[PDB]
């Protein structure tokens, strides 16, 4: 609702300024969620399958 | 300050009407959220 | 590339020990006869230390050899070797490391000189950094001479040179009774405490209250002149800071220097020729 | 932490909070770095980093606005500056190569002896007077009880022989402190100010040596336009110059020793 | 051979300035300024006067009170017998209430004097920070003290009401003596794995440092061109100059990039702020949190790993 | 009824530092209030379920 | 600010649009990723 | 991209091109770390790592 | 900035187009893996 | 794309890979004579 | 400063027949390592 | 040989002064490296069995 | 930069020719190493 | 030799002093850095076989 209103917005705020500042967002909470995930919440990369490759591979 | 009274109280709309936007996009979570994985 | 201003101030010459040549500038940097050879030490560090985080404690392959900095360190020799090379593998590496850092901060220390010339100014700049330097003689060749080890400095580890001291220092038991680590802490304290006021101050008078004036010293002058009584002045503040820094190192450099060849008892007992005074 | 994930529980979140807000507040140093002296000028060479961006990674703040004291202009950071002269020629056509003080360099204006040229007026105190004066007008003063007054003492040469004396010693209303020493010289029998922060006192002799500038150079000393106080503009002005002696005075000083 | 800011070789003076004159609320300033030939060869050798508002007497007198009850209590010790209250002096104190009171008001006795004598210079001290904001904006000043006052009054609370009172016990707060609490530093380290390994303290340390490091450059640099009058930062700051000029450029030939006469004067005010700030973090963590930061450590594969020379054994296992 | 007098409050308010500075405040409770949520409230990532799956396939 | 109601317009359309594209972007990749491993 | 090249009046080609470039291998860089680390090494972990611990004897 | 909607597009083609020879020889990369050695 | 060093200066980025090159040389030769294998003597001679 | 087409097209041709220059020096550097000894 | 032909031109970009002791830097630092890297492992050639290993003979 | 187009000419080969000089140098020390005691 | 014939056009862009004396520094210690590498372990001479 006021969707129509909301495009006023860019009078006060620089869309530059909040532009890029989200473009950072991404990268900075992008990197930092699979970070807080994977010890957290199925580690991915080395819990499950496939089997080590390492230790079933060589041995 | 550095403002009047048609910009206040025409922003003051528009600003407000957003605010509850998000009193809804985060009741849906708390309601969710307690849908989900209740509370208390 | 150059400042704004900066332009206008690359003079030419002005070095120390020769550098005429490499008198010249690189990105914002002034080369010289020490930025030079500094750089030389630098990777022959940076990266032959490199080649230790890759060896490793048993070897680069023991389970024991990582990779994470809160791990990696390079070990000195042991106390075996005394004051001889020992090999890089077993701590020469170390030393050799340790060679090359001495020149990259005696290089950086001089380089900074030669500037200091260029731009025509004071040199208080180096001279302090050389205490700074030196603390990191007297905790690691000073002392350690006095001990006839080498392997007898300490570490190059991210966190590793941490216990390196937590040893030491427990070497005495209660090492908080070292009469300078009392000093020299207590300065690297009020630095700490003066610094977060002048640095506070001033951002507070050129940037004072909305719609005010730039201050003048007409204020800094009793800012404290009201609140603590007096002001050491603002030319002073500048002063006591360096002092205060340029002591707490050289103090705490004492610090170490005195602890173990010059007392191996645990410090808390120093402090008895007090109590034994003829007196109470 | 290097490897990548492996223990998990709470303080260890919050070790990434403050050890985030830095890197943040870093940046805003950064800016707040650049204010003035910014943008850069030439091309000599690039932004040495791990991201050379065009001009600093943290975009360039915007302008700050300096209310001055009473009956004073405005200021503002960043503010575009006019360029300046280079009486200097490239020794080398080399990006990073010096740059030589065409003609006389003691007066040439350069390096060693350069300056900005600060606002043409005198900084005054805090209602109104001029800070920096000579003890004229700082009639109201008075030497230190004990410390041997300079009103008299012969300047000497950075060479030794005489470069004529001093006269008035200009203290501040501010901070009781002496900033700057009248110096009659002896060729130009003018006056000469005198930074007493390149004056080496010599309580023994009645002398205040400066190895500085050479006896003569006291000739070239950027002339007071008022003896009665002096303006910022030239509160650099003076200064620089002796500056220069420091690289110039003799051609030893400048010159590598080994 | 030049004139290094020592100390001001001559000096000079003039009448006792009061400072400029302050509102309608700021009593009258007080004193009759003094002059120290001595202390001023290295400062403004003027002295006071200085001001006294409400917090300001309110604030010294519960000041002078602690002191009269840590300084009381401890003389008490050493059975009112100075002479070796001036021999263990360094050694002297006077210790928090018993384990058993964890939290209630210990008797007149048993670490009574110093949950009193402490809540007075818990106040007196957070008193006197309003002794700076007050005093300090009535002078038409921002406030940067005030801020950091509290950066660091706030690490002195995590060393009490907001911690040793976190975990119940009239104990986990700091003794109250030189030596002692000395060693309450010691005792703590142990008590809890080993501090080295709590990254808000081997973080702390690095400000301690840069502290130590940069108010400690920038305190030459400034004096090495402060003949340009760098000294003056303040004007500096507005209009620029030869100081400004050649200082930063300096850093710019040296380390690279640089800042202004304006910039260092933050990281200045940020390193030191930017301290008890993880002072008082580990030290809030160290506690209610982990319990010993080495196993911490190590369990997020920090804590290094080192041949092994030397180990023991274990009789609550082998017996 | 007083919404009709709550819009002057802008008269006071400058638009920039509190317009985002709401922008700020929100963005660090989400933060945090999905960091406390874990400790005690449900650590949902890892709780229950799928939890321990991947060490019954790692090998 | 710093631009009259025109551009702003012709802006705010054209991004708030695209702001969708992730909210849909990332929507398919939550929303996938429930797929392979829901958790909860 | 028909009508996303109006993008390019907001952010400047050498600045967000060249900022790029860096961002890559940073999160290039830090990729193959993280994912050679803990994870499915390759390099020596298994095959053939044969000649890397046995050869050498 | 510093240019009209001409070059504007003309780089924004460049640009775009070669940003997909990425978005591509990355995609062949990780499918390149997901062959060899595989993940989850 | 050859119209791109329109943007960028040739020293600017030219250099930003020649040491960018090397940055990665040593870091390879390390990482892989690391933990992969280590020519040195991982294979031959057997250790004297 | 500055850079024309003219000028700007004469040295990428010169740079870009140098940069596979080193690439032919990669291909055939691994390669021959995968001859050598195997990795994986 | 193949790149040979417009090398020449490199020459405006990077100058003589600028990138020739540069080089020379790398060079030394690379030298010792690389002696260091290869004594410290791989064939410790200095003192590990040829020619006469003398050190042993009269330590022992 | 600091010269011209003959200049830039007449020191790639004075150079050139001393660059290479170390290399043949570097092959024939490379080389007599491999000979005498091969690393592998 | 080689590189002898018209090399020495470099001196143009290398000059003596500079050139000469840094080479003394640089070299000396490259020198002992050699020793003290070379006698750690190889053979310390000192101690090592007679007297
Ligand atoms: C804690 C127990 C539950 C849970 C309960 C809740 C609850 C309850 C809520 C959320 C909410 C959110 N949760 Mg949760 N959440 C859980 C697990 C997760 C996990 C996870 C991996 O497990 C993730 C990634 C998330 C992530 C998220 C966010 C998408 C979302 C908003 C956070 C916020 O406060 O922003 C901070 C806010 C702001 C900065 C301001 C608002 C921004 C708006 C969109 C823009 C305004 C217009 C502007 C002026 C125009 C210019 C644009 C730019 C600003 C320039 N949750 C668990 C399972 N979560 C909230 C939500 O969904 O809201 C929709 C919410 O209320
Ligand atoms: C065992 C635990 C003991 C203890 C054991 C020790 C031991 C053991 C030692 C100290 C030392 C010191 N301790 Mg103690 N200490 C304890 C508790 C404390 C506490 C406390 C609050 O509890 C405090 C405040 C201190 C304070 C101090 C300092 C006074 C002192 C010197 C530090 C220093 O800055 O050297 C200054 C050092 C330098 C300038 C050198 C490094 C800089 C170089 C020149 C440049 C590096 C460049 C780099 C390589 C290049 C790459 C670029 C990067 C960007 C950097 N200790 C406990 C009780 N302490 C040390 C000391 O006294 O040294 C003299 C010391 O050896
Ligand atoms: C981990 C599982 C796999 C694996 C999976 C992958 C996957 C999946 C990918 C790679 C990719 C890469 N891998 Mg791999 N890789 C493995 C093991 C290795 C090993 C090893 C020793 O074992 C090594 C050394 C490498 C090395 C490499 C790099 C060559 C390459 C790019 C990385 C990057 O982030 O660039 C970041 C980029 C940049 C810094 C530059 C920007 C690129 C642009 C588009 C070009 C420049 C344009 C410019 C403006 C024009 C002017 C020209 C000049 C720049 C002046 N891999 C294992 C076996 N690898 C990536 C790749 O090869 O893409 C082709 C990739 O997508
Ligand atoms: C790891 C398994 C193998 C192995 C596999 C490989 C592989 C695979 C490769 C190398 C490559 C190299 N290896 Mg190896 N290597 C091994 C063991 C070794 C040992 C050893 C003691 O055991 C050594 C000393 C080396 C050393 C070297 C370098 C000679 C070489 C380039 C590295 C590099 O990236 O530079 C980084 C960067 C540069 C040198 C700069 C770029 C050069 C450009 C093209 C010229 C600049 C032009 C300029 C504009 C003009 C100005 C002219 C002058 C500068 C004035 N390897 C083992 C046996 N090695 C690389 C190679 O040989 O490439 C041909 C390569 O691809
Ligand atoms: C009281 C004096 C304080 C001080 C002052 C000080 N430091 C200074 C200066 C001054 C005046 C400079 O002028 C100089 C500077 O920044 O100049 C621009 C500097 C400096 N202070 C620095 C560091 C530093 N200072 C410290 C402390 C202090 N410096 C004191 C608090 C500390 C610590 C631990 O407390 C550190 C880490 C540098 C950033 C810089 C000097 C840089 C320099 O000369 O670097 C030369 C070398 C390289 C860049 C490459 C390194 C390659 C080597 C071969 C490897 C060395 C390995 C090392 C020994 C092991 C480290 C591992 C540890 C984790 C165990
Ligand atoms: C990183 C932050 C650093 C820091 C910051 C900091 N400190 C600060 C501030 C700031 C920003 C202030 O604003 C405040 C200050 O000085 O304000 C003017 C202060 C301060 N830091 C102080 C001390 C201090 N700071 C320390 C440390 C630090 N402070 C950190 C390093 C330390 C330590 C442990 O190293 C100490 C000891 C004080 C000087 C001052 C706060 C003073 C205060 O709150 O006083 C309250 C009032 C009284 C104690 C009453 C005094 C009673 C009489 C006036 C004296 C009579 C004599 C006396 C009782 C002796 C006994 C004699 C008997 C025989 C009677
Ligand atoms: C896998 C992998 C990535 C491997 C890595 C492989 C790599 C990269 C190998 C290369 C290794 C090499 C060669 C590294 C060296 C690169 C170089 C040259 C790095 C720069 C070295 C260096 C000393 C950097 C600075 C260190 C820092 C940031 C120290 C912090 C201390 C600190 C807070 C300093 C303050 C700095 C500031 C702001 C100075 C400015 C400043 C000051 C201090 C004033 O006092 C002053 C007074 C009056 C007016 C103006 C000023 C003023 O501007
Ligand atoms: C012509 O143009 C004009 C002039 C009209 C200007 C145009 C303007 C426009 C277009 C404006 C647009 C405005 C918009 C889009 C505004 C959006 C506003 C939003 C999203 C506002 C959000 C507000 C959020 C608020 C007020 C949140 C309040 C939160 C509170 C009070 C939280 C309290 C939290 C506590 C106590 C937390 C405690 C933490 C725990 C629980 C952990 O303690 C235990
Ligand atoms: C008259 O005209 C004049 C003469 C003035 C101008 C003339 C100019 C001339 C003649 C110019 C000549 C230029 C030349 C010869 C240029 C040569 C250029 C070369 C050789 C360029 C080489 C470029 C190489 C590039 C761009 C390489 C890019 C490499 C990348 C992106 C590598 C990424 C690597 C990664 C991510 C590695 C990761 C390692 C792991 C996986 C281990 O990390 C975890
Ligand atoms: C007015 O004046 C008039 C005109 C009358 C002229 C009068 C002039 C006069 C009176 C001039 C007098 C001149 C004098 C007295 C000159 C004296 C000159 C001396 C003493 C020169 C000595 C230069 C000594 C040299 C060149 C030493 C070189 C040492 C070397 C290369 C040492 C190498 C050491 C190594 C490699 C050590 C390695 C140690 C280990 C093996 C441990 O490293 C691993
Ligand atoms: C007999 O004495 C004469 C007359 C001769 C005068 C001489 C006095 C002298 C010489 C006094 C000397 C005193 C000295 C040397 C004191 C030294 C003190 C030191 C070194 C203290 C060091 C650290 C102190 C700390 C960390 C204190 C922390 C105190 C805290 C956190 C207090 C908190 C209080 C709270 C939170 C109170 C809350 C109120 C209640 C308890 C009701 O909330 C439940
Ligand atoms: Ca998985
Ligand atoms: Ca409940
Ligand atoms: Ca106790
Ligand atoms: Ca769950
Ligand atoms: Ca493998
Ligand atoms: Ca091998
Ligand atoms: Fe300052």
């Amino acid at each position: 609702t006021m969707n129509a209103n909301l495009y006023k917005i860019w009078l006060i705020l620089d869309p530059r300024r909040v532009l890029v500042s989200i473009v950072a967002f991404q990268i900075v909470l992008g990197l930092l969620i699979h970070m807080i995930v994977l010890s957290t919440d199925l580690n991915w990369l080395d819990d499950n399958i496939p089997v080590s490759y390492q230790a079933l591979g060589k041995k | 300050t550095g403002l009047t009274d048609d910009e206040a109280k025409e922003f003051h709309a528009i600003f407000m009407q957003s605010m509850y936007a998000w009193f809804g996009l985060v009741v849906i979570a708390h309601l969710l959220a307690w849908l989900y994985r209740p509370w208390l | 590339a150059m400042l704004s201003f900066e332009k206008k101030y690359r003079v030419r010459g002005g070095t120390l020990i020769g550098g005429d040549l490499f008198d010249f500038w690189v990105g914002p940097f002034y080369v010289g006869f020490f930025g030079v050879v500094g750089f030389c030490f630098t990777l022959l560090g940076v990266l032959l230390i490199v080649w230790g985080a890759t060896i490793g404690p048993t070897g680069p392959t023991s389970d024991l050899q990582t990779y994470n900095l809160w791990r990696i360190s390079i070990a000195p020799p042991d106390l075996s070797y005394g004051l001889r090379m020992a090999p890089l593998t077993e701590g020469g590496l170390w030393q050799i490391i340790t060679i090359c850092a001495a020149g990259a901060f005696i290089s950086w220390a001089l380089r900074e000189v030669e500037i200091c010339r260029k731009l025509g100014i004071g040199f208080h700049v180096p001279f302090a950094f050389s205490f700074a330097i030196g603390a990191y003689l007297v905790l690691v060749f000073v002392r350690p001479l006095l001990m006839g080890a080498w392997g007898h400095g300490f570490p190059y580890g991210i966190l590793s040179h941490l216990d390196w001291v937590s040893n030491v220092g427990y070497q005495f038991l209660h090492f908080h009774y070292n009469p300078a680590h009392m000093l020299a802490i207590s300065f690297f304290f009020t630095n700490c405490l003066a610094l977060s006021m002048h640095g506070s101050l001033i951002l507070s008078v050129t940037n004072p209250q909305k719609g005010e004036p730039v201050k003048t010293s007409e204020h800094e002058n009793t800012f404290f002149r009201d609140i603590v009584g007096y002001s050491i002045g603002a030319l002073a503040i500048h002063r006591l800071g360096l002092f205060l820094a340029l002591s707490a190192a050289f103090w705490s450099a004492v610090c170490i220097l005195i602890s173990g060849p010059f007392w191996t008892r645990g410090w808390p007992e120093w402090w008895n020729w007090w109590l034994e005074l003829p007196l109470w | 932490s290097a490897g990548i994930t492996h223990y998990i529980d709470a303080a260890q979140i919050t070790i990434w909070a403050f050890w985030l807000f830095f890197f943040g507040l870093i940046i805003y140093l950064r800016r707040e770095d650049k204010r003035e002296g910014y943008p850069l000028d030439s091309d000599r060479t690039e932004r040495s980093g791990g991201r050379v961006k065009v001009v600093g990674f943290p975009d360039l703040p915007d302008p700050k606005t300096f209310v001055l004291p009473h009956n004073g202009g405005t200021v503002v950071a960043p503010r575009v500056e006019a360029p300046v002269a280079v009486n200097a020629t490239p020794f080398s056509p080399a990006p990073g190569s010096p740059l030589v003080p065409n003609g006389d360099p003691m007066l040439s204006g350069f390096g060693p002896a350069a300056s900005p040229d600060r606002p043409k007026h005198c900084d005054l105190t805090f209602e109104g007077l001029p800070k920096i004066v000579p003890m004229r007008v700082a009639k109201e003063f008075s030497i230190a009880e004990g410390d041997p007054d300079p009103r008299g003492m012969t300047v000497v040469g950075l060479d030794g022989e005489v470069a004529g004396t001093v006269s008035d010693v200009w203290v501040d209303r501010s901070e009781p402190q002496i900033r700057y020493l009248e110096v009659e010289v002896a060729a130009n029998k003018k006056k000469v100010l005198l930074p007493i922060g390149f004056s080496r006192f010599d309580k023994k002799a009645r002398k205040v040596k400066v190895d500085a500038i050479k006896a003569a150079h006291f000739a070239n000393v950027p002339t007071l336009s008022n003896p009665d106080q002096v303006t910022l503009y030239e509160e650099d002005k003076v200064c620089a110059y002796y500056a220069g002696g420091k690289l110039y005075a003799t051609a030893e000083r400048a010159g590598p020793l080994l | 051979p030049e004139y290094q800011n020592i100390f001001t070789a001559v000096q000079v003076r003039a009448p006792a300035y009061p400072g400029v004159p302050l509102p309608k609320g700021n009593l009258p300033r007080i004193g009759r300024p003094i002059f120290s030939y001595w202390l001023g060869k290295i400062g403004d050798a003027q002295i006071g006067p200085i001001y006294l508002g409400l917090t300001g007497t309110l604030s010294i007198f519960f000041g002078l009170v602690a002191i009269s009850i840590i300084g009381f209590n401890m003389l008490a010790s050493v059975h009112w017998d100075v002479f070796q209250f001036l021999k263990h002096f360094f050694w002297l104190g006077l210790e928090p209430p018993p384990p058993q009171y964890g939290l209630r008001i210990p008797p007149l006795s048993e670490g009574g004097w110093w949950l009193m004598a402490g809540l007075f210079l818990t106040l007196s001290i957070l008193l006197w920070w309003v002794r700076t904001y007050k005093r300090a904006e009535a002078l038409g000043m921002s406030q940067h003290l005030s801020w950091a006052f509290a950066a660091a009054i706030f690490f002195y609370l995590v060393l009490g009401f907001i911690r040793p009172v976190m975990m119940g016990s009239w104990a986990k707060a700091v003794p109250f003596g030189i030596f002692p609490h000395l060693d309450w530093t010691a005792a703590f380290s142990i008590r809890y794995g080993n501090l080295y390994y709590n990254p808000f303290h081997m973080l702390s340390i690095a400000f301690l440092y840069g502290s130590a490091l940069l108010f400690a450059m920038h305190g030459a640099t400034i004096l090495s061109v402060s003949r340009f009058g760098g000294d003056r930062e303040i004007d500096q700051i507005t209009h620029r100059g030869t100081a400004a000029e050649r200082a930063a450029l300096f850093w710019r030939w040296t380390m690279g990039f640089n800042v202004t006469m304006e910039s260092i004067h933050r990281w200045a005010w940020w390193c030191a702020v930017l301290t008890v700030i993880t002072a008082g973090i580990g030290i809030l963590l160290s506690g209610t949190v982990v319990d010993n930061w080495y196993l911490w450590a190590v369990k997020h594969g920090m804590a290094p790993a080192y041949p092994e020379v030397v180990t023991a054994v274990n009789p609550y296992e082998t017996a």
